[PDB]
């Protein structure tokens, strides 16, 4: 090939990065691990450090604690037998309380208590998580625009799990645990909610997520085009706009009549991903709760 | 119908959101011209977003976007028709004056910094202690052009340091003085180096810098764009 | 009429074919010999909608809709109202499609860029003609490609997806969709991560992708690097739809059943298929 950049010819190796400081606790940062020629071929051949902490702690140990408490369930199910265990690995499923439990606490463990229980744990990982994104870009200086952007995934997960249940009255309206259960409830919430290529947050969410497809695609493959200068150096590029940030513009500016700038592609790559969730959230509120039927709410325009 | 409420007040919000994107992404290359420089009178239906600064690191200033542009450098080209809309013909030496394809900015006369103020880009004899740890070595490998014939040798590999990145191999020319390429241009085989952008006579014109131990972000420009024009206008030279 | 540095790339060269009779733009658009052919295969493809929306009696955009040929025709021709309509827009849309991307191919050459993005782009152009050729040549009609219709291609999406029960359990079907919401998660935490740096804290000077890479060390342990995360976007969404494709192509094909059945491969293996509990024990 005329050398297409996708991996590296050669790799080349130094000292480890310890990294930026600014006003990072130093005292929580773990040692480096190993170089990966692996992923040297692809990225940074770099691990770690990482930095831990209290939340992160916090997080990893709720995370592991919602694991658990899945995987001893999946035990129970599988009658304690390693065999029916990965027989039926994917056919397990940790279900949330009947509907005649309501939203009350009051659930049997073996009837949807251990469920509550999981997405407790699961509550505190996720949260706990976001604080850290939060605190991770505030220690070294940063905008807080992976915090923002990562809010916006959980909106769709609070919806599922959490909000459209309690508007519903019902725990049971919640998603199971489980890696077949939760596809069956998915297609099974369309069917009862009238078909949901019918309800219009879920199509503009559709076209946010091959409009993700699509924007990666072409920026992916305009950074790669442009590296032989140095584009994806992007940050400099950005402060002292160089030909590499130049050629990018004036190829979509003579496909397409116009373009971005460096920083500019940025701001559009960062809205349609969290458009993605943040529309198919209302989409998913709004079931139930205001419509019934899509196809039918469709057919009245409104 | 409130689901009929939200539906519609996204789409407001999208157009606004839209609208914003467009101008923020004006701040580079506008206002826009006519072939003869002045402004253009049709300047879209979206302003001119209100300027932004960023202070930039390690005392290097401030930048002001949008601003007043310049080339800031003269610019070899005429016009090859009284409309509006045809090629600008070279008038010169399009490699060496720097238009079309062999085109670079004039960007700062200074080598980018890490984060901890230190060149970004060093000679890896110069940056304890890089080696390289997988693929074949082309340190010492002869280098040849595409008409087949031998340009010089590499002598060394110039790293981005943070990223742990081979970015230019340096190279030896007959007369003793040497060159970098961008590692993007290149093939490295296991007998040799292959550019097929430059013919072996043509090295010799790549630009140098005024330092051995840094390259500054003008020079890359000006060795990126040299090297990558030759695949439009060193092409005669390219081997049947 | 131009941006304020474009006028130094806009030299002459670069053409695949006619040399220097279409090298030139309108307003900010170029043309060459492949603008003139999308252009044409544009205009005719409109044209042949406009005459198939006269054929419905309809000017309602959301109600259009020109569906390919009865089953019963197999592979043959189709008179234009009957089908024929549909294989014309198809063989236009793909002279477009091709078009599109064999121009891109010329910009690429007259800005001294690699060819990404148009490689990149055969990969959606190979995933449209996956629906509309080669999967219905497989089967061996026209009538199982999907109509050209606002509405009506996505009850073909949900008709098509539901012969084969839940479409959710084909296995190169979770494979693309894990690629589109990685896809989705990449492209948010890059473009966050580079706005970051470049939009710091109030009272900070621009930060360095020396504190992109970094944050995400801090963040998880390990940071790409800024050449990897574009290779990584590029790689993500080709393998999304690369997948998307395969999920279809041998859809009706090799496989004929309910997908949930193609899971047994697993649940009835030797050392086990027999073992009483679990769910199916
Ligand atoms: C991919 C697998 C399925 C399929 C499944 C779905 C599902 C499921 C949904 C859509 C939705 C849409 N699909 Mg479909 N779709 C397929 C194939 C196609 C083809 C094609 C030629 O292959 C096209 C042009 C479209 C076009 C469209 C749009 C009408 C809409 C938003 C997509 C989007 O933003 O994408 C990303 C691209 C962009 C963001 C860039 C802009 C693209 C613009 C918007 C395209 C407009 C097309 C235009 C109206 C028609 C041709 C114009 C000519 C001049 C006549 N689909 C196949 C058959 N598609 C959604 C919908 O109807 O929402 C209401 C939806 O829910
Ligand atoms: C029968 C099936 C139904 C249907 C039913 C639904 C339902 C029901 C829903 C969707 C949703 C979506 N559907 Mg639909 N869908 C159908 C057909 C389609 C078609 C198609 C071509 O046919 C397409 C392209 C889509 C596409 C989409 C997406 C746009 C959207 C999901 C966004 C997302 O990123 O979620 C992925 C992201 C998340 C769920 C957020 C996760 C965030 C949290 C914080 C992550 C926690 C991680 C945890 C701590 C760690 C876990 C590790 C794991 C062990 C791996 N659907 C048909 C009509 N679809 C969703 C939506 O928004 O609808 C409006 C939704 O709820
Ligand atoms: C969006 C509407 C549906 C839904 C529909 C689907 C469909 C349909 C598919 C998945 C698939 C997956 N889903 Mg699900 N999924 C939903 C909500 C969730 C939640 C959550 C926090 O609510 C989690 C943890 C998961 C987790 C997962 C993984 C088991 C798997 C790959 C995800 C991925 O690539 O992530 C990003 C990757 C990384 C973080 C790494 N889903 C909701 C309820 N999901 C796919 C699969 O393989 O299932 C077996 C699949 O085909
Ligand atoms: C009830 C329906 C079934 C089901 C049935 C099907 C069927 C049936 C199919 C899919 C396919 C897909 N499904 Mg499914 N699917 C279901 C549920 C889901 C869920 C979910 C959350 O539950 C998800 C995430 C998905 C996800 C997906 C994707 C993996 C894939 C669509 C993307 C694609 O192919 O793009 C490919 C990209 C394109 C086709 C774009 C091509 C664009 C062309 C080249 C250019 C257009 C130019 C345009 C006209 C110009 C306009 C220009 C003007 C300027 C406006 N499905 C349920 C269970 N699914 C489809 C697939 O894999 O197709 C290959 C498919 O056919
Ligand atoms: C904008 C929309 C997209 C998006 C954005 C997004 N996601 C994000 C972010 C952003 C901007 C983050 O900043 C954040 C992050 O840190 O990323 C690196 C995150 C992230 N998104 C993630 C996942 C995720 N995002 C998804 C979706 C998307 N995220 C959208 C497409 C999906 C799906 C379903 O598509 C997934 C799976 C995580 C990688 C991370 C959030 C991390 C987190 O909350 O961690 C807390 C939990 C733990 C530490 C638990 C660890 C425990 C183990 C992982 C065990 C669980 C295994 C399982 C239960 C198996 C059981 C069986 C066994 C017994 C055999
Ligand atoms: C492969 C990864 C993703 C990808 C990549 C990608 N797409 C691309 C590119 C790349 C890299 C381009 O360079 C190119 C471009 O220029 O984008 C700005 C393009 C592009 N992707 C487009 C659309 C598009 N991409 C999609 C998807 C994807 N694109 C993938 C997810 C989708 C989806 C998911 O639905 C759509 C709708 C266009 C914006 C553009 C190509 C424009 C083009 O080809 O223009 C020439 C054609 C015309 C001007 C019109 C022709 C009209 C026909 C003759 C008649 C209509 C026929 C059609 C079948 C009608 C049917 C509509 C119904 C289904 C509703
Ligand atoms: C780092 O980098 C990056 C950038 O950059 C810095 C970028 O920007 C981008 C680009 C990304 C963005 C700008 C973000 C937004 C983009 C998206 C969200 C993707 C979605 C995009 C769309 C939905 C837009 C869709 C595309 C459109 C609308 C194209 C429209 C199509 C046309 C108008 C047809 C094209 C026209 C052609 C082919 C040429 C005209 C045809 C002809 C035949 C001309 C006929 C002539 C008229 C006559 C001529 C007269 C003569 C000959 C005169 C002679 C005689 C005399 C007398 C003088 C990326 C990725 C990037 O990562
Ligand atoms: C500095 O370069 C990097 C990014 O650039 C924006 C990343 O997004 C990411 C993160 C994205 C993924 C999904 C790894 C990493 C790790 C990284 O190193
Ligand atoms: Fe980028």
């Amino acid at each position: 090939a005329e050398y297409q950049n996708i991996f590296s010819q050669v790799q080349v190796r130094g000292p480890a990065d310890l990294g930026m400081t600014e006003d990072v606790n130093l005292a929580n940062r773990s040692g480096v691990g190993p170089f990966s020629t692996l992923l040297g071929w692809f990225g940074n051949a770099q691990l770690g450090p990482i930095y831990l902490g209290s939340l992160g702690v916090l997080s990893l140990f709720s995370g592991l604690m919602w694991f658990f408490t899945i995987g001893i369930w999946f035990w129970y199910q599988a009658g304690w037998n390693p065999a029916v265990f990965l027989r039926d690995l994917f056919f397990f499923s940790l279900e949330p309380p009947a509907p005649e439990y309501g939203l009350s606490f009051a659930a049997p463990l073996k009837e949807g208590g251990l469920w509550l229980i999981a997405s407790f744990f699961m509550f505190v990982a996720v949260w706990s998580w976001w604080g850290r994104t939060y605190l991770r870009a505030q220690a070294l200086g940063m905008g807080k625009h992976t915090a923002w952007a990562f809010l916006s995934a959980i909106w769709l997960w609070m919806v599922l799990g959490f909000i459209r249940p309690i508007l519903m009255g019902s725990w049971s309206e919640a998603v199971p645990y489980g890696i077949f259960s939760h596809l069956d409830w998915t297609n099974n919430f369309s069917l009862v909610h009238g078909n949901l290529f019918y309800n219009p947050f879920h199509g503009l969410s559709i076209a946010f997520l091959y409009g993700s497809a699509l924007l990666f695609a072409m920026h992916g493959a305009t950074i790669l085009a442009v590296s032989r200068f140095g584009g994806e150096r992007e940050l400099e590029q950005i402060a002292d706009r160089g030909t590499a940030a130049e050629r990018a513009a004036l190829f979509w500016r003579w496909t397409m009549g116009f373009n971005a700038t460096m920083e500019g592609i940025h701001r559009w790559a960062i809205w349609m991903a969290v458009l993605v969730t943040l529309t198919g959230g209302i989409g998913i509120l709004l079931s139930g709760t205001v419509v019934d039927n899509w196809y039918v709410w469709g057919q009245n325009h409104g | 119908d409130l689901a009929s409420l939200a539906i519609y007040s996204f789409w407001i919000f999208l157009a606004g959101l839209i609208y914003y994107l467009q101008t923020e992404n004006m701040r580079e290359g506008y206002p826009l011209e006519n072939e003869d420089g002045t402004p253009a009178a049709n300047q879209g239906p979206f302003p001119l977003p209100k300027p932004k600064t960023f202070i930039l690191p390690h005392g290097r200033g401030t930048l002001t976007v949008p601003g007043p542009e310049s080339e800031d450098r003269p610019i070899a080209l005429a016009r090859t028709a009284v409309s509006e809309g045809f090629p600008h013909a070279p008038t010169g030496d399009p490699m060496k004056d720097g238009v079309g394809p062999a085109s670079w900015v004039a960007r700062r006369d200074l080598p980018e910094l890490d984060g901890h103020g230190h060149n970004k880009i060093k000679p890896m004899k110069a940056a304890a202690g890089f080696h390289v740890s997988a693929g074949k070595n082309p340190i010492g490998l002869p280098v040849r052009g595409c008409d087949l014939e031998i340009a010089g040798k590499v002598v060394d590999i110039w790293v981005d340091i943070p990223e742990q990145m081979a970015r230019f191999l340096e190279v030896e020319l007959k007369d003793g003085s040497t060159r970098l390429l961008p590692m993007q241009m290149v093939k490295v085989q296991s007998n040799r180096v292959h550019v097929n952008a430059l013919s072996s006579d043509l090295f010799a014109g790549i630009p140098t810098i005024k330092s051995p131990t840094e390259v500054t972000l003008l020079e890359e420009d000006k060795i990126c764009g040299y090297v990558a024009g030759g695949l439009m206008y060193a092409a005669p030279k390219r081997k049947s | 009429a131009l941006l304020s540095f474009e006028r130094k790339y806009r030299v002459p060269g670069g053409t695949l074919v006619g040399g220097n009779l279409f090298d030139f733009w309108v307003g900010p658009f170029y043309v060459g010999f492949f603008g003139v052919a999308t252009f044409f295969f544009a205009a005719l493809g409109i044209i042949l909608i406009a005459w198939s929306a006269v054929l419905q009696g309809t000017w309602n955009p959301q109600l259009i809709s020109v569906y390919p040929p009865a089953l019963e025709y197999g592979l043959g021709g189709a008179p234009l109202a009957k089908g024929g309509l549909w294989q014309i827009i198809t063989i236009c849309a793909t002279g477009a499609f091709v078009s599109w991307a064999l121009r891109e191919v010329e910009i690429c050459r007259k800005l001294g860029i690699g060819y990404h993005i148009p490689f990149a782009f055969a990969f959606a152009i190979l995933a449209y003609l996956t629906l509309v050729l080669f999967r219905p040549v497989m089967m061996g009609a026209w009538g199982y490609a999907f109509p050209y219709g606002i509405w009506t291609h996505l009850d073909w999406v949900s008709n098509t997806g539901y012969t084969y029960g839940n479409f959710h359990y084909n296995p190169a079907h979770m494979i693309a969709i894990s690629f589109f919401f990685t896809n989705a998660l990449a492209l948010a935490l890059h473009g966050a991560l580079v706005l970051s740096a470049a939009n710091p804290e109030k009272g900070k000077e621009m930060r360095t992708p020396d504190h992109e890479d970094t944050f995400f060390r801090d963040l998880v342990g390990y940071s790409i690097g800024t050449l990897g995360i574009h290779r990584l976007g590029l790689l993500l969404s080709l393998s999304a739809v690369f997948f998307s494709a395969l999920c279809m192509i041998i859809t009706g094909t090799i496989w004929f059943d309910q997908w949930v059945d193609w899971w047994q491969w697993w649940v009835k293996l030797p050392w086990w298929a027999n073992i009483p509990g679990g769910i199916n024990g």
